[PDB]
């Protein structure tokens, strides 16, 4: 299945303030309007492609989604990065994992680190064998799916690994309603409000008005 | 102004002679208030360095760097840095630093650099083009040779665990076919709080004046100030649309500083011709008088001048309708410049007035009209 | 679509027909005309090597490339006062006018200061004030002439015209009643003065009305303000894109001089220091090579503007649609932020009546010529008539001079002519 | 001081050409200005690498001052074209035109030549010594209106 990203998916495009100001930026951003594919793990954790980077988000009310799986094979013949939330903790690795026949949370580690109303939205992009995170939390008005309105992710993780990333997969609680979309490199122009905050932007690459 | 016309002679008129600015008082500094020593005397001791299909990445973090220990070393057989000069480092500062530290042969620690290539730097270590960082290493035969067959070889950081795999054999025998150890440091200054800073200290912080500041290694000048730029809690700089710094935020106390550039504006001179008096006034334009006979007009500070409370045709021109002029007891007066006599017309329903004599005056008027035909022979004027 | 160049007319010619207007409206049309702009100045030695001595000491190799640029931006800067200058330093005398506001109907207190403001404007020039809208070495002069003086002369020059004709300009001021000034500006496009006399409370109310529509247009309609406006915005693109161009790298580390200065020592700093100094004074130098081809286009335009003041303001101007479209009256000069707008009154003929017309008539023998206007006939009747607007009278030896005869014109008719 | 214009135009072209001859003694980052020195003291594939310095630093000057004097052109043109415009007018006719010849009524002027210009002497009627009178726009005789 699929639906509209609309406007979601900007971020901070890196650690300055600026206000009152329209900045042109250049990077692996969410195209305007792309489709991000869906899921519903009832009566669903496949692994996916991660192609040059990806958005993630999910719409809840009981917290089943709880981690992330990233690699080129995800079989112990490499490197492998896993990231965990644990109720209270974050946890990641990079060991050569095999890891379980269908991947869930029970209700070499060369690199090693530890920290419907809601709608989730995370980012994830490898650059320079910097793996790098962004996120949001935010209440929702529309209960069925992604609201047709605008806010910004801000950076939270920056992880060294150096690891080759091609394929991910995601993790879930048991004894739900998901969406990925994949960035491409776009010009986006970003407005920055008197408060240090993007409140609108443009996908320079959508149509010949946003152009 | 004598010298800004390249002449002994200056007709009447002002003259844009320099440009003033407001002197630093002091120099601020302000690293992050940390105080661990860090590990690279453990880097350059390690027991086993990696094989270079597997090159070993160690973080340092949270701590204060003396590179004069590894710089001033008679070990290195080469130092080389990309992107910052080694006298610099203990001044510089980083969020993170990360030493990638491995064994290979003497002949191949040319392939260790920005841009280079050959079948280490394609296949297992590729440094980025823009490699912001050094490369430390030295002969390391007496501590790795035996043979010792054990050191084996195969975008960006790029690790990658018949076939390629293969490995040196080092005797103590072997000079380029010897082992060598590197270590490469590679800095961190892409943004965020500063986490690996030199060992030179930090002053007291200083508001409401103009200092020579210096915040993480970002020095400047300019008049530091509390500000409402609420900075949003991952932002370290505020810029301007030049890319220069406009806030930033103290790294021992998380306050947001605005950056204001020291007062400064040019200092015109006001002079009668030298044909006439000695005597000038200087308007140092948009400068106040409290950061410079003295008097603050709307178009700068203005010194040398009296401010005259009545009003005359505008003689040398200033600003905002203030004007100069040299008058008797002879000195340089500023006043509002008149625009002319004052006159109210005798209008009236039924009153005309009619002249009842003329004058045929007659007045001048000047028009350029051509100036001097130069030709240049371009090739003669560049290369005689 | 194809564009239409605008409604088609086949004209009603024919060799003997004539269309004379039998009324007139009195039109005020606006012109807005740029004087001046925004006197910036750049200091290029800091605008390129900012609070560096380092930098400061390899621009010196450059020689006076750097004190040129501050020459012609300064040349450029007392130019716009001499602009300012000649388009409203015209009048001699600051000229003042009565209490009594008794111009015949006239009404100019839309145009007129008034005393209420904090700067002694007129309504119409605040709507134009309404209507109109850096750290890096970057800096503005003043103008020397400040907004109030720019009022003051648009004062002087409103009430001599409005008090004394153009005579404030070829002398000193002479009193003439308001009426007997248009009178005369009547006379100036060849209608005889009788026609405003006759209509003064018609051609006053046309007038008032008029000045009462220029204030819904200002105040409704803020693109008239269109060529004030861009000259503003032009000056702040400029200057935002000198200001953007800091932050390009021109083929050095990083566009922020300090990083190369702190992360780089004297003999490796000073390759990458050079790149930032040559693409920042070749920015510098396409600013200023853009600021004197813009100086050049505004002083065209204040040529114009102190030529309209001197022809158009000062007098009664002959020369067709200088003075706004139509017969040219008078014009009133506004003060605006950069500018001046002239509020150009004018006389357009507005309802024709077609008459059989002839170059000449035979009385006994002799062919009679009109000696101002023109013959023309009702069908029945033949009057002589001014140009300008329908005004028949009887054909007499005082109304026409005799030249030959019959026999040599062409298209000559035959009538009486009536000897006083 | 009358002659300001003209011997301001002079003094603009001074000052230019005056900058272009100092800027063959600067650097331009070339290790001298005078362009035998490295020529006397560097072999081709050394010295190549100084001259090109000269060469784009002068190159740079030369489209500097011709861009000066191109833009400076076209001010002595608009100045020229003004200046043609009143010999036709002022000179050769009489003008309407109200302060375009001369401050008051025009009569006539004379040209005289000067140095890179031209100098019209406008003379020009000015009326000068006024008396108040009572007006009328009209006059009644038998019930008629005159008007003059
Ligand atoms: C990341 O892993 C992928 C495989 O998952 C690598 O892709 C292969 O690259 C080689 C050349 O090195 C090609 O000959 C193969 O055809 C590719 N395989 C596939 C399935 O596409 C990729 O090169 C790796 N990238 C890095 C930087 O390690
Ligand atoms: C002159 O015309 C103006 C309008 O063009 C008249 O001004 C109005 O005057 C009345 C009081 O008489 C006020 O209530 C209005 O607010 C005024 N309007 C404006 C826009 O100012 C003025 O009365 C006229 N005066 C004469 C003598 O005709
Ligand atoms: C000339 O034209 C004007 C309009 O421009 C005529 O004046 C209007 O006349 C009507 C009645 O016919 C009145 O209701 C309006 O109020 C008048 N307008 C103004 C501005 O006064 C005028 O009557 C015409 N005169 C002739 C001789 O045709
Ligand atoms: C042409 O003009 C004349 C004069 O205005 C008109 O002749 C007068 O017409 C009125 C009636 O409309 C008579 O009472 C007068 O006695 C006539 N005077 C003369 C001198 O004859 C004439 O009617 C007009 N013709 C047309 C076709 O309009
Ligand atoms: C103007 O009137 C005269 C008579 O008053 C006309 O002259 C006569 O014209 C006819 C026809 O051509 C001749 O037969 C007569 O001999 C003419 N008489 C005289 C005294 O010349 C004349 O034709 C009329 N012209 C117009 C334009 O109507
Ligand atoms: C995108 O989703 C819309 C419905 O949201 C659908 O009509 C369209 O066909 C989809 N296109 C692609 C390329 O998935
Ligand atoms: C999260 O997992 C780690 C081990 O991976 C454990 O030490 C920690 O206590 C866990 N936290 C919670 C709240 O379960
Ligand atoms: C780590 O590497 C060794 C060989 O060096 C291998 O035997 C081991 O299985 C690897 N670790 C994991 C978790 O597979
Ligand atoms: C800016 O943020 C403050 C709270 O940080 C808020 O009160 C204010 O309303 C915001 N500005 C605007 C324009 O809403
Ligand atoms: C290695 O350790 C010794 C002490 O065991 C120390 O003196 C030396 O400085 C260290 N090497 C480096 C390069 O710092
Ligand atoms: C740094 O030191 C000051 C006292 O000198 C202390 O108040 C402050 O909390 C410290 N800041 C950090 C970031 O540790
Ligand atoms: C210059 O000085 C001389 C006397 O040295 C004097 O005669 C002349 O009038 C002066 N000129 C001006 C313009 O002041
Ligand atoms: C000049 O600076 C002083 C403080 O030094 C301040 O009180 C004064 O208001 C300033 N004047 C202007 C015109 O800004
Ligand atoms: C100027 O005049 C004002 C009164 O108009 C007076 O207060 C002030 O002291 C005078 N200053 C001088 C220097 O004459
Ligand atoms: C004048 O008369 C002609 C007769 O054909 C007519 O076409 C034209 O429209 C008329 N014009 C006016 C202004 O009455
Ligand atoms: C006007 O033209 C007609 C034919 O169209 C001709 O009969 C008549 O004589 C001409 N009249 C004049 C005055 O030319
Ligand atoms: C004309 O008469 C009035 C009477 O008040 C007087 O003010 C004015 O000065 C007189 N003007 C001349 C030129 O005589």
């Amino acid at each position: 299945a699929y639906t509209n990203s609309f406007t979601r998916g900007v971020y901070y495009p890196d650690k300055v303030f600026r206000s009152s100001v329209l900045h042109s930026t250049q990077d692996l951003f969410l195209p305007f309007f792309s489709n991000v594919t869906w899921f519903h793990a009832i009566h669903d954790n496949p692994v996916l492609p991660f192609n040059d980077g990806v958005y993630f988000a999910s719409t809840e009310k009981s917290n089943i989604i709880r981690g992330w799986i990233f690699g080129t094979t995800l079989d112990s013949k490499t490197q492998s990065l896993l990231i965990v939330n644990n109720a209270t903790n974050v946890v990641i690795k990079v060991c050569e994992f095999q890891f379980c026949n269908d991947p869930f949370l029970g209700v070499n580690c060369t690199f090693e680190y530890v920290s419907f109303k809601n709608l989730r939205e995370f980012v994830f992009k490898n650059i320079d064998g910097y793996f790098k995170i962004y996120s949001k939390h935010t209440p929702i008005n529309l209960v069925r799916d992604l609201p047709q309105g605008f806010s910004a992710l801000e950076p939270l993780v920056d992880l060294p690994i150096g690891i080759n990333i091609t394929r991910f997969q995601t993790l879930l609680a048991l004894h739900a309603a998901y969406y990925v979309g994949y960035l491409q490199p776009r010009t986006f122009l970003l407005k920055y409000n008197e408060n240090g905050t993007i409140t609108d932007a443009v996908d320079c690459a959508l149509d010949p008005l946003s152009e | 102004t004598k010298c800004t016309l390249k002449s002994f002679t200056v007709e009447k008129g002002i003259y844009q002679t320099s440009n003033f600015r407001v002197q630093p008082t002091e120099s601020i500094v302000r690293f992050p208030n940390i105080t661990n020593l860090c590990p690279f005397g453990e880097v350059f001791n390690a027991t086993r360095f990696a094989s270079v299909y597997a090159w070993n990445r160690k973080r340092i973090s949270n701590c204060v760097a003396d590179y004069s220990v590894l710089y001033n070393s008679a070990s290195f057989s080469t130092f080389k840095c990309y992107g910052v000069s080694p006298t610099k480092l203990n001044d510089l500062c980083f969020t993170n630093v990360y030493a990638d530290s491995f064994v290979i042969r003497g002949d191949e620690v040319r392939q260790i650099a920005p841009g280079q290539t050959g079948k280490i730097a394609d296949y297992n270590y590729k440094l980025p083009d823009d490699f912001t960082g050094c490369v430390i290493a030295w002969n390391s035969n007496n501590l790795d040779s035996k043979g010792n067959y054990n050191y084996l070889y195969r975008k960006p950081f790029e690790r990658d665990i018949y076939f390629p795999l293969q490995s040196y054999g080092f005797q103590p025998t072997n000079v380029g076919y010897q082992p060598y150890r590197v270590v490469v440091l590679s800095f961190e200054l892409l943004h965020a709080p500063a986490t690996v800073c030199g060992p030179k200290k930090s002053t007291n912080l200083v508001k409401n004046k103009c200092v020579n500041f210096n915040f993480n290694g970002l020095t400047g000048t300019g008049v530091l100030t509390e500000s409402n730029k609420k900075f949003l809690p991952f932002q370290q700089f505020g810029r301007d649309i030049a890319d220069t710094t406009d806030a930033v935020r103290d790294p021992q106390t998380l306050e947001i500083l605005d950056i204001t550039p020291c007062s400064f504006g040019g200092v015109s001179v006001i002079t009668p011709g030298t044909n006439t008096s000695n005597q000038v006034a200087v308007l140092y334009q948009g400068v106040n008088c409290t950061e410079v006979n003295v008097f603050q007009t709307r178009a700068g500070c203005l010194i040398g001048a009296e401010h005259v409370n009545n009003s005359y045709e505008c003689d040398i021109p200033i600003g905002a309708g203030i004007c100069a002029s040299y008058q008797t007891s002879q000195s340089i007066i500023a006043y509002t410049m008149s625009l002319g006599a004052e006159n109210s017309v005798a209008y009236s329903n039924n009153s005309i007035a009619i002249p009842t004599n003329f004058t045929i005056s007659v007045t001048t008027e000047i028009l350029p009209v051509s100036m001097t035909k130069t030709s240049v022979d371009c090739t003669m004027y560049i290369c005689g | 679509y194809t564009m239409s160049l605008g409604a088609e007319n086949s004209v009603a010619y024919s060799n003997n027909s004539i269309a004379i207007p039998t009324n007139f409206t009195i039109s005020v049309t606006t012109e807005i005309l740029p004087v001046s702009m925004t006197k910036t100045s750049v200091d290029c030695t800091m605008y390129i090597c900012g609070d560096s001595t380092e930098c400061s000491n390899l621009l010196l190799q450059y020689g006076s490339f750097c004190t040129q640029l501050n020459r012609a931006l300064t040349g450029i800067a007392v130019e716009q006062d001499k602009n300012t200058q000649e388009v409203f330093a015209q009048v001699k005398q600051i000229y003042k006018t009565p209490p009594i506001k008794d111009f015949g109907g006239f009404n100019f207190s839309q145009i007129l200061p008034d005393p209420s403001k904090p700067s002694k404007r007129s309504f119409i020039e605040d709507l134009l004030f309404n209507k109109v809208t850096k750290f890096n070495g970057l800096t503005v002069l003043p103008p020397l002439l400040t907004d109030e003086m720019i009022a003051q002369y648009t004062s002087a020059l409103l009430a001599g015209t409005i008090t004394s004709g153009w005579t404030f300009g070829a002398g000193a001021a002479l009193q003439i009643p308001f009426a007997m000034q248009m009178a005369y500006r009547f006379n100036g496009i060849g209608v005889t003065q009788n026609v405003l006399y006759e209509n003064q409370k018609l051609i006053a109310n046309q007038f008032n009305s008029a000045i009462g529509k220029i204030q819904d247009s200002l105040s409704s309609t803020a693109s008239a303000l269109g060529k004030l406006q861009d000259v503003v915005n032009q000056n702040a693109q400029a200057l935002n894109t000198l200001v953007k161009q800091l932050s390009s790298n021109f083929g050095a580390i990083s566009s922020v001089l300090n990083d190369i200065l702190s992360r780089l020592d004297k003999v490796e700093a000073e390759v990458q220091i050079d790149r930032l100094i040559t693409g920042r004074l070749q920015s510098l130098q396409t600013y200023v090579t853009q600021q004197l081809i813009r100086a050049a286009e505004i002083r065209a335009s204040a040529n114009l503007a102190a030529t309209k003041m001197s022809e158009c303001v000062l007098g009664q101007s002959k020369r067709v649609d200088f003075c706004g479209k139509g017969y040219h009256l008078m014009s009133f000069p506004q003060s605006a932020p950069h500018g001046v707008v002239f509020l150009h009154v004018t006389y357009v003929p507005a309802q024709e009546k077609n008459f059989t017309t002839a170059p000449a008539i035979c009385h006994d023998g002799k062919a009679h010529f009109p000696r101002e206007g023109v013959f023309v006939s009702n069908g029945t009747h033949w009057f002589v008539t001014q140009r300008n607007f329908y005004e028949p009278q009887i054909i007499t030896t005082d109304n026409t001079f005799v030249s030959g005869n019959c026999d040599v014109v062409i298209g000559i008719v035959n009538n009486t002519v009536y000897d006083p």
